[PDB]
């Protein structure tokens, strides 16, 4: 039979059958519960809507995503989310079909058992696999080796891999990522008068980002040019009229990739971490992995990141390595389309965790030879 | 608190054909 | 068996059985006692009349509504209105009948709580449930969401839902209604030299009131036209002769709704009010709210409110949002057609106060999950 490749993401749920281009079902992984009292009767009012249905009946709801930071902390929640995924997006029971779940790097142990555990118990699946994030996009881009950097919408993280060995002691996992571009664009938002709150409005100001926001190929010269001339300010219409216009908002929200002080935290961006990954690696592999730094996730779809990341790294690397940086058009959906290209391998046909092998050692399997 | 209606199933909308 | 959907209401009470399209028995809620002396001896004189038989005998009344502004200021009073509606036009025991009677928002609690204790005790109804009038009227237009203006005579309220969720925060709930209009109109008409103070001739007056009354388009221009041509001037014969002759009274009467400051209230007019109750609601549902803008009540059956309305909002609203007025026909029965929908239907068969529940926990469990 066929695979189920589910991708859990934190965001945005992506999953579909194995051999495919494109992932078949796509939504918002959210869960929210009505917060009203409702006076109608007998108007069929459901106790949670999960998916793309709270997107639409979102003015009366308070939306929770059940993924915070890569983890996993409302497992009822998360729990619910599969089983919409499985019925209701995809119309197959899972008890004919073997899945191949996601994890981004160095994440709790606890939270991949308790996902094999629930996969197995619950849903009762033949057999599920569990692989890292990164694995899957260098996969999607056809390479065997370079640095990965997946910068989805809970975590970042930046996984170099050479000839198909990963090197363990050089992944950079940093926790800034969509989410926090998106609170912060609310937070400077403010400064205009628009004021967002309500985690509902939460949704309008990641559409407000996803479709104006754009990165600044060199920081201060837009900074001096946004504060003199006016050929930057782009307006926006929201769900009910009351047009916004967003002046120099709209390089300083993704401006807080390549400096993370404007959040408050320590690190450094998304520019250097690379970097500092690279010179981990082994003095012999640096030149490959320079020549083929890729990019994934979602948040690396922002206008004008490729080249200010290329800058960035050419400015730090040595002069006479070249920095290149692999940047498909088909990015968001890197992860899954990799996912489905190591389903339908016939190698791979062999490393699935079975369920008697589940049966014989308990959840504490995954972290044993089948990883 | 405020009071629960209990879930049902149907309908609205649909007696507006059979009323006008 | 059937349910018994009473509507109080002040000014005219509406009753009939639950399942039928109009009400069986509709006649002005007024109590009045004799005020001469009386003469001939065995004419059968009675001490109170009430309901429509004191609109026949209102030469020698003094009528006084026992309903003031929503509330209920007379209780015995209303228990005798209750007991005509009961008995002589409906002619049905109230012992085996269950009850739906309505009750404006925001309303004191010890007139809701002595409504039942009335219903319980006095009449022993086998159970009654009370409902907010607006979500009835929204029940009538077979919508599920929509932002209601139920400008009754009493009380003028404006309720916010959304897919059945009401918004209890956004309920803008205004005192002025057909009743100040009535002495409005009463008080300009002294400007030509009409004087009408007797409680009986007011509603005289409010048959002026009703027949030639309409609301202006453009409040400057109707003035403007009307103290130059005389093509206004509707003529209206009063129950002995002596016709009268209304000039531009016709249009400043209604004109209060709009312009509260006329009779010296301070807060903003029934189309400002609507703006502001949509504008507390979230930013999401404002444009299904925009959209489907509901009238109900008798006040709003001036001919040619249903286009002021339109125009002041699109006025106040965004540019972008449609704004679309829904002005049924049969408004003045609104409210009792969506009581009678919500009493026929199954769902709600076990909502109702059941007698034992009361014996148990005494008035006080309207208030209690049973609303
Ligand atoms: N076209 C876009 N432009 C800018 N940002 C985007 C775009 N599309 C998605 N994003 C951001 O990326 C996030 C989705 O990332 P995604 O790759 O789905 O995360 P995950 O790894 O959990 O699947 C969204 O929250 C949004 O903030
Ligand atoms: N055809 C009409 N034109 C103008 N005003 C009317 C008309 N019919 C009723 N009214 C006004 O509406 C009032 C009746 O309102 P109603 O809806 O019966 O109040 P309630 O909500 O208490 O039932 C009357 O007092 C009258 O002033
Ligand atoms: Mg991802
Ligand atoms: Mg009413």
């Amino acid at each position: 039979t066929t695979a189920l490749v589910c991708d859990n993401g934190s965001g945005l749920v992506k999953a579909g059958f194995a051999g495919d281009d494109a992932p078949r079902a796509v939504f918002p992984s959210i869960v929210g519960r009505p917060r009203h009292q409702g006076v109608m009767v007998g108007m069929g009012q459901k106790d949670s809507y999960v998916g793309d249905e709270a997107q639409s009946k979102r003015g009366i709801l308070t939306l929770k995503y059940p993924i915070e930071h890569g983890i996993i902390t409302n497992w009822d929640d998360m729990e619910k989310i599969w089983h919409h995924t499985f019925y209701n997006e995809l119309r197959v029971a899972p008890e004919e079909h073997p899945t191949l779940l996601t994890e981004a790097p160095l994440n709790p142990k606890a939270n991949r058992e308790k996902m094999t555990q629930i996969m197995f118990e619950t849903f009762n699946v033949p057999a599920m696999y569990v692989a890292i994030q990164a694995v899957l996009s260098l996969y999607a881009s056809g390479r065997t080796t370079g640095i990965v950097l997946d910068s989805g919408d809970g975590v970042t993280h930046n996984v170099p891999i050479y000839e198909g060995y990963a090197l363990p002691h050089a992944i950079m996992r940093l926790d800034l990522a969509g989410r926090d571009l998106t609170d912060y664009l609310m937070k400077i938002l403010t400064e205009r008068g628009y004021s967002f709150v309500t985690t509902a409005e939460r949704e309008i100001v990641r559409d407000i980002k996803e479709k104006l926001c754009y990165v600044a190929l060199d920081f201060e010269n837009e900074m001096a040019t946004a504060a003199s001339s006016s050929s930057l300010e782009k307006s926006y219409e929201l769900p009910d009229g009351q047009v916004i216009t967003i002046g120099n908002e709209r390089f300083r929200c993704p401006e807080t990739l390549f400096q993370p002080s404007f959040i408050g935290m320590e690190s450094a961006g998304i520019h250097e971490t690379t970097y500092n990954s690279i010179m981990k690696c082994d003095i012999d592999i640096r030149k490959d992995l320079y020549a083929n730094n890729v990019l994934s996730g979602g948040t690396t779809m922002y206008p004008g990141i490729a080249d200010r990341m290329q800058k960035e790294i050419t400015a730090l690397a040595p002069s006479t390595m070249k920095i290149k940086i692999i940047a498909p058009p088909e990015r968001k959906y890197s992860v899954w389309i990799g996912g489905s290209i190591l389903a339908s391998l016939s190698t791979f046909q062999q490393m699935w965790i079975s369920k008697q092998e589940y049966d014989e050692a308990g959840p504490s399997i995954v972290h044993r030879k089948c990883f | 608190v405020p009071p629960k209606i209990p879930d049902g199933e149907r309908v609205d909308f649909d007696d507006i054909h059979r009323k006008r």
